[PDB]
């Protein structure tokens, strides 16, 4: 229970559950769960018509100056309409303490855009755009990165083929290079390595 | 119901794809001289008509002004002298074979759907 | 001594030759196809029988930990030879 | 034989710099 | 009917030619567990794939 | 001492003056490059060779590729190829570039780096050690030395 | 390798450089060594080793 | 083997050529649509490799094959068409090379390669000759293509004889040598340009048009005449090629034989010419107006105007006051018709 | 002091080719060291031993001529050694095989070909299990 | 825990100064360390003399792959199917297929050095030490089809090096 | 002005950033840094395989310091499968983790130095980068992409040789630094193209989430080490630098006494390795000896199954943070409890260091640009990806 085991650190988890109602307190607005796992790590909702307003807040003291905005991580789940889970990891640099913050979106939703709020999100931005199509609500510029130029789709939607449909090579007496369909040779062989029998009885969705 | 992006109703909407296809409408002999096209410029003009085309079953303005969004943004990369004549000749597929809507043809090539 | 094909070149040791009407050939042609002189098979025979007066054996491919996992040949059967499933050698209780 | 190798000793090391004036 | 058609990167060819299989996956026939009959899933039918002529590979 | 032979020679006096001294370009996209940079570093260096890391498409011959090949770099890479006069050589360096490596699948690398330019040789590595680098390096002189140009054209 | 040039070379130096061998020589260390044996595990006791505790 | 996959680079057919010519100008873009298929393709090579390595590009792993011969060894020509199912010819060249006779070009190699062609069992092997080919004094080499017609049309009896006319494209010979006459910097022509008429042939058209001549049946004793949209008069022609390429155009009558002196005089180089006494009556015959023979939509391919494809091909020697500079500008050329 | 150094250059001049033979195998292996010691050298592939040479420099090889019956030196390679002392080169082992001399098993080659991309030998991928679905005979009577 | 950097403030000090206004103008300290890389030249070069010379590697190292026999001469391999089930990019492929001795056996096992990644994963995996990541490591080819390797070219490569490869595992074997 | 594209060919550019600048007469105006030149999109990649399968990508980003990368994945790995490591695969993962600092720190300073035109630095060490090379290989059998850090530690022991030659090797190596002592630390050219250039308030850092030395040599004393000692750092002894200007020439030498860290450092880690499994005990997790799975059943049994669909997280999406020598490093984890990440985001430390490159950017002439790209560690293979 040890040797192979890490160790439960049941203090921090009393004192960030303690910060959590605390916090579930002060924004009953949008505040939802607080959930805090043994990994000493705190978890909130929010409701996106509240991300900018929470946000704000959050960057300025109250008994934690959550400062820089480390990430603006996202999930996207096709089975629940509202598919897309955008998540705010954050850090209050004075308290040392780490928390996560996620949402929840549609593909027409316009997502308040904490750009003025924290600017590290000009790409974080067009990115999570891009990949997605998690519109935003008022930024410089929608420009793609990462994907090219006349590139339509939107990987990482979980959906559509990891190939993609695009697949470009020069070409001769176009003296250019130009984009075709895929044509993969050997094909991506996936495993489906899922085990019948549950390994994780305490867990386990019931079937109600 | 749910809260739109820009437009609400068409016309929001139908009033700034006007303002797109202009956007592109003069724009195009500057692509065509930027990347010195080797296609006659009505040509452009008419892909530009045609693009146009492909978008004619949407009608949920959300839909319309995201996707004026998302082709302004790509005029963002065309005017900005981003791309490559390669990337302007990515929307013609010239080096594709055609494609037989015929059945009968699609039957004589291969086992298909 | 590879069996030779109708068209001249050596079959694969899992025979496959093309036929002499397959154009695929002509990739062979300016350059050399090749196959395994060593075929394992005439190599799984090639080596005697080893025999013990025992009963149940254990085979282990020769090294520990050098070779396949530790195995229990039976040997109930006189009439025929204890082959391993994975040296491929045969076995026999001589008595 | 049970072995493996844990240090068998080492000896002093300077992580500081010196820049003679010579 | 939100169609996201257009919004969507596929290609026109691939949403005319072809219907999505929705399902509910069966247990394996060679062994007990009933664990992956729960939760849907959805899986597109499958097409033709010739022989690489090179290495016989899946094409 | 003959007429034919004194081509030959000839041949012999620019495929030399060729294969002694190439200048690859510097253009590595991933960790293929500090492999590279290993071939250039003193316990092996390249230079003995002949050869340098020279900058420009232009002043350099062959172009030595290495690390991923995504899809938006690519075009870039052929316009550099083409950019660099003749007699162009380029080799070809990683396991990604080989043909898209460990991203073989996905819609990000452009597979093989054959599909955009001529490969010449193709050297096998994730990334190569950097001495089988410079042995592929002695393979290209080897396939200049081989070539022979005048000859043919004497005979054409 | 001359010691009036190892002289004017440490000279030039401001430092020893024989005193830090910048060449690797000799010493270095042999290839072919006696076998690891390596460590036995500490849960490889058979009196008991049910999972219910290490896991 | 038959047809699989989309047609495409990596999806297979059962083409199997053997593409003589794959060297020179047209062979690299035939080449380039059997490999664009996905149809695998024998290309023998004399040149050497370094000549034809940019056509790697072209084929998808092992679509392409590369194979050295002697075109004086007979049999060497016999183990490259071997696994042949289909035989396009290319073999040719204008200015006539010293070591090898004008005459083996057209006569010698071509039946070689027709009987060989038959006994591989060939199930198309295909020809090319010229829309100019009916005999005659002018051009040894246009009448040479009338021998080897002949001796292509009788060793291999079923062979297709194609005759395309000026075919023009990024390299053509025909061309470019118009455009490079601005380094020449006069512009003679014998007797000008009046008294005779071309219509020139677009080369990718020709190309696809191989291509589906190889995929009909149909065609086979066939005598195709591929031929332009367009049927311009060689002066108002030239005035076209400098009103694209924007340089000073002084043109002027010189005498068929004195022009023919100074081809003569351009000939004496061993390094190619851009002038030869081929050239000068192959310029100054007329393209004949053939209705009968098949037409080029008979492949469904359609027939791509010069103007539509000009530019492109003559950017490259305009002046960079000209070079960055719109299409539509320069104004057609008068057509006979 | 310097008057040993250049001693030490004569005595590698004198060590070594004598006179006519010491500028060939100058140009032949660039370094000009005593051949101290020698290798099994099986197709003459002498393979020189030393010490007193910083790491990585104390093993060394000169490769002869026609490796496989075939080639010349002005065109020496890797792949020229065999894989006992190619293992031998890179110190993977402080002993040189002629010590500890391999398994010698019957199917492993001996004549040792190198590497040959050109050259009519030249591997080639192909297809591998024989055929499908085997085409249906056709009849081969009449009517 | 932290350091500053720098921070020091220079003496005010007049043969301090004045000893510093002479790095100003004399340059000094250039010619100090201007002297340093001459004894670099007096200093032994460290280039190894490839290709008459070669860089040291440990017995561990991964480079071409080999399938290798039993001692008696029989392929180790039993097609397990589990190192092509691990090939991180998927490069290998397998038939297994029964003998007409019955035993199990690859038809066509292959892999393409094109996607292999050279991790060694399956030098690890196989159960019984079919498949070895050998010791050779320069083999760059012409074309790109000399490396997509059948059965048949990784049996041969197991010939040429088993000796090799072999005593490399004897070194080996243990730590795994 | 005049609009111009940059590299990737720029030697300068390394083959990646094509940042555009609409140019004045040389002083900057627009100065936009494009990226997704080498995008890999490994996000996808990474999701449809199983977690030990997960494993190489880490070195594939990195492409320098390596060992820290894969360490970056076995803490995030075993936290979710609450698994704590034997010590002595923690004293090793420091061991290395820190030599992969020597190799990332070289790395930085000698390029640097070459975009200052220095040259010779460059070639005065990848002697020693060879030198170290031989170890990754000699404990891995590759020279780099080295996978001997896994989630349940270590592949496998290390050979008896090492621990003297490695000692030899750092016996000599203080010499080495001192040698750079007498070059650019002190020499005036140096300090002119670097003294008050790119100086950034402590505000934006903590704005846009700056992390490591970057921090550091502006002031902000924030640290991934002494306030997490997730590892053996709180054994250790060691000691921070810190910058006071902001000056490049501030973050250099505190990357030097970084490096003088590592001297220390490594020092005690050879001082302190317990003998013991480098494993964790259970099969479940951490494979069989090739001795033990070839007799034992249940050896073999998890052997094929590991080796096969592998360990099973439970179930759970997390986060965890890093340091890199180049920053927080991003280990971003999405998982259904199947052996098959469903998502995981891997947030570069450079990332939002480009993201304020541009801030620094406007307002200098170019030269100061080159300087800037070299002052902030950045290898560009993991920021797109
Ligand atoms: N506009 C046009 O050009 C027209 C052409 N044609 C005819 O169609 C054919 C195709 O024209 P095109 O491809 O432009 O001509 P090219 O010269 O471009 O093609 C001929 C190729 O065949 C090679 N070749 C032929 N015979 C030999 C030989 N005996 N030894 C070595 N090499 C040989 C040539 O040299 P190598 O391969 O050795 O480099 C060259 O590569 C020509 O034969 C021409 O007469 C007809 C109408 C119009
Ligand atoms: S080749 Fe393999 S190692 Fe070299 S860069 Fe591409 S992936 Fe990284
Ligand atoms: S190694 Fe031999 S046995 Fe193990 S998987 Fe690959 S093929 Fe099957
Ligand atoms: S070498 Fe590395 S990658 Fe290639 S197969 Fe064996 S394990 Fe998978």
């Amino acid at each position: 229970t040890r040797p192979t085991v890490r160790p439960r650190n049941d203090v921090a988890h009393k004192q960030l559950s303690a910060f959590g109602e605390y916090v579930a307190e002060i924004l009953p607005k949008y505040v939802q769960q607080v959930q805090v796992s043994c990994f000493n790590e705190l978890e909130v909702c929010i409701h996106p018509d509240g991300v900018i307003p929470v946000l704000t807040f959050l960057r300025d003291h109250t008994n934690a100056q959550f400062k820089s905005l480390v990430d603006l991580t996202a999930v996207d789940v096709p089975t629940r309409q509202n598919r897309f889970e955008i998540v705010y990891n954050l850090l209050s640099l004075r308290f040392n303490s780490r928390i996560r913050v996620k949402t929840y979106t549609d593909e027409l939703t316009p997502i308040e855009s904490a750009v003025s709020v924290f600017k590290a999100a000009n790409w974080y931005e067009r990115e999570i755009w891009d990949m997605f199509g998690v519109f935003f609500a008022n930024h410089p510029d929608l420009r793609r990165i990462l994907t090219d130029y006349g590139f339509e789709g939107h990987p990482f939607r979980k959906d559509f083929p990891l190939s993609g449909y695009v697949e470009l090579r020069y070409d001769d007496e176009v003296k250019r290079v130009v984009a075709e369909p895929v044509e993969l040779a050997q094909e991506f062989r996936k495993f489906d390595l899922n085990s019948p029998w549950e390994a994780f009885p305490v867990y386990r969705q019931p079937p109600e | 119901f749910v809260k739109p992006i820009f437009s609400r109703d068409m016309n929001e909407a139908k009033r700034r794809v006007r303002e797109l296809y202009r956007a592109w409408y003069r724009e195009v002999p500057n692509t065509v001289h930027q990347f010195q096209l080797d296609i006659t410029v009505k040509m452009g003009r008419d892909k530009v008509r045609e693009m146009f085309m492909k978008n004619a079953h949407v009608t949920d303005p959300r839909v319309v002004d995201l996707l004026v969004i998302k082709g302004k943004i790509e005029l963002e990369e065309t005017i900005k002298v981003w791309k490559q004549r390669t990337h302007v000749m990515r929307f013609f597929h010239e080096t594709e074979a055609p494609r037989p809507k015929d059945f009968l043809s699609k039957f004589y090539v291969g086992h298909d759907p | 001594g590879v069996r030779v094909s109708p068209t001249g070149e050596k079959v694969t040791h899992t025979g496959q030759v093309y036929d002499d009407k397959d154009y695929r050939r002509i990739r062979f042609v300016g350059r050399q196809k090749e196959v395994n002189e060593n075929f394992a098979i005439d190599l799984i025979a090639e080596q005697p029988v080893s025999e013990v007066e025992t009963r149940v054996i254990a085979c282990d491919g020769g090294g520990g930990a050098l070779g396949h996992p530790k195995v229990y040949i039976n040997l109930d059967k006189e009439t025929k030879t204890g082959t391993c499933g994975y040296c491929g050698l045969q076995f026999r209780q001589h008595h | 034989k049970q072995d493996m190798p844990p240090p068998g000793g080492y000896g002093p090391i300077d992580y500081k710099r010196n820049l003679p004036r010579r | 009917k939100l169609d996201i058609t257009t919004l969507t990167g596929v290609p026109e060819e691939h949403i005319k030619t072809r219907k999505v299989r929705i399902f509910v996956p069966a247990r394996n026939n060679m062994q007990s567990g009933v664990n992956n009959t729960k939760k849907w899933k959805m899986e597109f039918d499958t097409r033709e794939r010739w022989e690489n002529p090179l290495m016989g590979w899946a094409s | 001492s003959r007429g034919e032979y004194v081509v030959a020679k000839l041949d012999d006096l620019v495929n030399w003056a060729r294969r002694s001294s190439l200048w690859p370009m510097t253009f590595g996209l991933a960790c293929c490059a500090v492999e590279m940079m290993h071939m250039a570093a003193p316990r092996y260096d390249m230079d003995r060779f002949g050869v340098v890391f020279r900058a420009s498409p232009r002043q350099s011959d062959v172009m030595i590729v290495a690390g991923t090949l995504t899809n938006k770099m690519a075009p870039a890479l052929r316009k550099v190829y083409d950019q660099m006069p003749e007699p162009r050589y380029v080799v070809s360096m990683g396991s990604c570039a080989n043909g898209g490596g460990y991203y073989h699948y996905s819609y990000s690398v452009v597979r093989g780096c054959d599909r955009i330019v001529p490969v010449d040789i193709y050297i096998p590595g994730c990334p190569p050690t950097a001495e089988a680098l410079l042995y592929g390096i002695l393979q290209l002189q080897r396939k200049i030395k081989r070539e022979r140009r005048l000859q043919i054209w004497y005979r054409r | 390798a001359t010691r009036l040039i190892q002289r004017l070379r440490n000279w030039a130096s401001g430092h020893d450089l024989q005193g830090k061998l910048q060449l690797r020589y000799q010493e270095i260390s042999k290839r072919t060594q006696p076998p690891p044996k390596l460590p036995v595990g500490p849960s490889h006791k058979l009196s008991n080793n049910y999972y219910c505790t290490r896991d | 083997l038959m047809p699989h996959g989309k047609g495409g680079r990596s999806s297979v057919s059962g083409i199997v050529a053997t593409v003589f010519g794959a060297t020179g100008f047209l062979g690299r873009y035939v080449v380039n649509h059997l490999g664009r298929m996905g149809s695998q393709v024998i290309i023998p090579y004399r040149c050497d490799k370094y000549d034809i390595m940019h056509l790697r590009p072209m084929g998808d792993l092992g679509q392409l094959l590369f194979l050295e011969w002697d075109a004086r060894d007979k049999d060497s020509i016999r183990r490259v068409v071997q696994h042949s199912n289909v035989v396009i010819n290319l073999i040719g060249r204008d200015w006539e090379t010293k070591n090898f006779d004008f005459e083996d070009v057209f006569v010698k190699i071509p039946q070689a390669i027709a009987q060989l062609s038959k006994e591989a069992g060939v199930e198309k092997f295909i020809h090319v000759s010229h829309l100019n080919a009916n005999i005659k004094s002018s051009s040894r080499y246009l009448r040479n293509k009338a021998v080897g017609e002949k001796v292509v049309r009788d060793a291999f009896p079923e062979a297709i004889i194609v005759k395309p006319s000026d075919i023009f494209g990024r390299e053509d010979r025909f061309l470019n040598s118009f455009a490079s006459m601005h380094r020449f910097g006069p512009i003679p022509l014998g007797s000008l340009g009046w008294k005779t008429v071309k219509q020139p042939v677009y080369v990718v058209d020709v190309s696809k048009g191989i291509v589906n001549a190889v995929k009909d049946p149909d065609a086979n004793g066939k005598s195709f005449a591929f031929v332009g949209p367009s049927r311009y008069l060689l002066f108002h022609l030239v005035k076209y090629i400098f009103a694209v390429a924007h340089r000073l155009f002084l043109p002027f009558p010189l005498p068929l034989f004195a022009y023919r002196w100074v081809a003569r005089v351009f000939e004496i180089s061993p390094f190619e010419p851009w002038i030869t006494r081929d050239k000068v009556e192959r310029m100054h015959i007329t393209d004949m107006k053939l209705p009968h023979l098949p037409g080029l939509e008979d492949l469904g391919i359609q027939a791509t105007p010069l103007e539509l494809k000009a530019i492109e091909v003559l950017r490259r020697h305009r002046t960079y006051r000209w070079l960055s500079a719109e299409i539509e500008d320069v104004k057609p050329a008068k057509t006979v018709n | 002091e310097l008057v040993q150094v250049l001693k030490r250059g004569l005595q590698q001049i004198t060590g070594h080719g004598g006179l006519r033979g010491y500028l060939r195998v100058f140009f032949r292996t660039n370094d000009a060291k005593v051949g101290t010691l020698v290798g099994e050298d099986k197709y003459g592939n002498k393979y020189y031993e030393d010490n007193k040479q910083f790491f990585g420099r104390h093993r060394w090889v000169v490769y002869t001529t026609e490796m496989n019956g075939k080639n010349t030196f002005w065109d020496v390679d890797g792949s020229m050694v065999p894989p006992e002392w190619h293992r031998w080169l890179h110190s993977m082992t402080d002993d040189p095989p002629t010590t500890k001399p391999l398994t010698a098993r019957k199917f492993i080659w001996t004549n040792h070909k190198f590497n040959v991309t050109g050259t009519p030998e030249q591997y080639v991928p192909y297809s591998t299990t024989r055929k499908k679905i085997q085409e249906w005979i056709p009849p081969s009577t009449p009517y | 825990t932290y350091k500053y950097v720098n921070m020091q403030d220079p003496e005010m000090d007049m043969k301090s100064v004045t000893d510093r206004a002479a790095r100003t103008l004399l340059w000094t300290e250039l010619f100090r360390g201007l002297g340093m890389t001459l004894s670099y030249l007096f200093r032994e070069p460290a280039t190894i003399n490839y290709p008459f010379e070669k860089g040291p590697l440990s017995p561990r190292f991964r480079g071409e792959h080999a399938l290798r026999r039993y001692p008696s001469g029989e392929e180790r391999c039993i097609a397990c199917k589990l190192c092509e089930a691990i090939c991180p990019a998927q490069a290998i492929t397998i038939e297994a297929e029964p003998r007409a001795d019955g035993s199990r056996r690859t038809t066509r096992y292959d892999i393409d050095m094109t996607k292999c990644i050279y991790c060694g994963f399956c030098q690890e995996a196989c159960p019984v030490d079919a498949i070895v990541e050998g010791p050779n490591f320069e083999f760059s080819t012409e074309t790109h089809e000399e490396l997509l390797y059948n059965k048949e070219k990784l049996l041969n490569n197991g010939d040429k090096w088993e000796a090799e490869i072999a005593a490399n595992i004897q070194a080996d074997y243990l730590y795994r | 002005n005049i609009t111009l594209n940059f590299g990737p060919q720029h030697p300068a550019a390394h083959g990646v950033l094509r940042l555009v600048m609409e140019l004045s007469g040389e002083m900057v105006r627009k100065c936009d840094p494009h990226i997704g030149l080498l995008h890999r999109g490994t996000e996808k990649l990474i999701e449809y395989k199983t977690y030990l399968q997960a494993l190489p990508y880490f070195d594939r980003l990195d492409y320098v310091s390596m060992m820290c990368n894969e360490q970056a994945y076995s803490l995030a790995v075993e936290k979710l499968l609450n698994i704590r490591p034997p010590p002595r695969a923690q004293w090793i993962r420091v061991l290395f983790g820190e030599i992969t600092r020597l190799l990332n720190h070289i790395m930085a300073v000698t390029t640097h130095a070459l975009d200052l035109g220095a040259m010779t630095p460059f070639f005065w060490l990848f002697e020693e980068r060879e030198k170290m090379f031989e170890f990754y290989e000699r404990v891995s059998g590759a020279r780099m992409h080295a996978a001997y850090i896994r989630p349940g530690g270590v592949h496998q022991d290390l050979p008896l040789g090492l621990m003297d030659d490695i000692y030899q090797f750092s016996k000599n190596f203080s010499l080495r630094l001192d040698e750079l002592e007498e070059l650019l630390t002190n020499n005036r050219i140096w300090r002119n193209r670097t003294i008050d250039i790119g100086v950034v308030t402590a505000e934006e850092a903590l704005n846009y989430g700056f992390s490591g030395v970057m921090l550091r040599g502006s002031g902000i004393q924030w640290d991934l080490r002494k306030t997490q000692p997730y590892d053996v750092y709180d054994q250790v002894e060691f000691d921070v630098p810190v910058g006071s200007r902001g000056d490049c020439y501030d973050r250099y030498l505190c990357r030097v006494e970084e490096m003088r860290q590592s001297l220390r450092i490594i020092a005690q880690c050879l001082n302190k390795m317990p003998p013991g499994e480098i494993k964790v005990d259970d099969a479940k997790v951490s494979p069989p000896k090739r001795a033990e799975m070839k007799t034992s059943m249940e050896s073999l049994i998890h052997h094929f199954k590991l080796y096969t669909e592998g360990y099973q997280v439970p179930p759970g999406a997390t986060y965890t943070a890093i340091e890199a020598p180049k920053g927080e490093f991003g280990v971003y984890l999405v998982s259904d409890g199947s052996s098959r990440p469903y998502r995981c985001k891997i947030k570069a430390p450079g990332f939002a260091h480009l993201a304020g490159l541009d801030k620094m950017s406007k307002g200098h002439m170019l030269a100061d640009v080159v300087a800037i790209i070299g002052t902030q560690d950045i290898v560009f293979g993991e920021v797109d990806r």
